[PDB]
C-alpha cells in the first residue's frame, strides 16, 4: 500500500471522526464507500460484525485499515472462494449441485426455476458430468 | 440542500472535496462580480443569488 | 475619448427580447438594402439567407 493511499484513508477516516480520538462514530461504512471502493449491503453488514465489539467511537484507523486489508476492493478473494464453495456446498457435496445452488439463489430471495438453475450449472460443469468441483468454480473466477 | 441535510452526505461530499469546489466557484463569482463593475453599472438584481447560495 | 471610454450613452440589458427584435428588424433593413446589388444578392443568398427567412 502507497503512502498516498493510506493518507487518503487516513484523510477520509478523519473526515468522518467525529470523536476526534482517531475513532469513527455509522461512518465507519461511510469512509469505506467514500474510498472509492463501494461494498455491497452484506459486505458492509459483514465488516461491521468484524467491528461489532466496541465500535461506533472505538473503530481506530488500524482496525479500518486491517479491514480494508482483508478486502482491497475485493481484489484477493481466492481466500474465501474455497470458503464459499464449502458454504454453497451445506450438505458437504464436494460438487456443484443445482439443488443447493437453488437453495443459496432463494436464500438469497432469487427464485431461480430450475431452468434458470440448470442453464447454471451446465455452464458451470466443465465436463458436463453433473459434477462440479473447486476446480471449476475456480476457472469460473478466472474467466 | 435537503438531500444533503444529513451530515452524513456532508462529510461524504467533503470527504469528495465538495468544499474546495464550492469555494472555487465562490471565487470565481466574487471575479465576476467585479468584472461586471469595471463594465457598465447595470442594477441586476439577483445580482448575488448564486454567490448567496454557494456562501 | 477617455471619458467616452469611461462612461458615454446608454445600453440595452443582458437577453433583452425587445432590442433583440429591434436588432433583428435592423438587420432586416440592412440585408434588403444589401440584396439590391446583385452580387451580394448572390452572396447571401450562397449564405443560406433564404432558409433562416423562412
Ligand atoms: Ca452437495
Ligand atoms: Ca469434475
Amino acid at each position: 500500500l502507497t503512502e498516498e493511499q493510506i493518507a487518503e484513508f487516513k484523510e477520509a477516516f478523519s473526515l468522518f471522526d467525529k470523536d476526534g480520538d482517531g475513532t469513527i462514530t455509522k461512518e465507519l461504512g461511510t469512509v469505506m464507500r467514500s474510498l472509492g471502493q463501494n461494498p455491497t449491503e452484506a459486505e458492509l453488514q459483514d465488516m461491521i460484525n468484524e467491528v461489532d465489539a466496541d465500535g461506533n467511537g472505538t473503530i481506530d484507523f488500524p482496525e479500518f485499515l486491517t479491514m480494508m486489508a482483508r478486502k482491497m476492493k475485493d481484489t484477493d478473494s481466492e481466500e474465501e472462494i474455497r470458503e464459499a464453495f464449502r458454504v454453497f456446498d451445506k450438505d458437504g457435496n464436494g460438487y456443484i449441485s443445482a439443488a443447493e445452488l437453488r437453495h443459496v439463489m432463494t436464500n438469497l430471495g432469487e427464485k431461480l426455476t430450475d431452468e434458470e438453475v440448470d442453464e447454471m450449472i451446465r455452464e458451470a460443469d466443465i465436463d458436463g458430468d453433473g459434477q462440479v468441483n473447486y476446480e471449476e468454480f475456480v476457472q469460473m473466477m478466472t474467466a | 440542500q435537503k438531500l444533503i441535510t444529513s451530515a452524513h452526505w456532508k462529510v461524504y461530499l467533503a470527504a469528495r472535496g465538495v468544499l474546495p469546489y464550492v469555494g472555487n466557484l465562490i471565487t470565481k463569482e466574487i471575479a465576476r462580480l467585479l468584472a461586471l463593475e469595471e463594465a457598465t453599472l447595470s442594477t441586476d438584481l439577483q445580482q448575488g443569488y448564486a454567490l448567496k447560495s454557494l456562501t | 475619448r477617455a471619458l467616452s471610454v469611461l462612461g458615454c450613452g446608454h445600453t440595452s440589458s443582458t437577453k433583452c427580447y425587445g432590442c433583440a427584435s429591434a436588432v433583428t428588424e435592423h438587420c432586416i433593413t440592412l440585408l434588403r438594402a444589401l440584396a439590391t446589388n446583385p452580387a451580394l444578392r448572390h452572396i447571401l443568398v450562397s449564405q443560406g439567407l433564404i432558409r433562416e427567412l423562412f
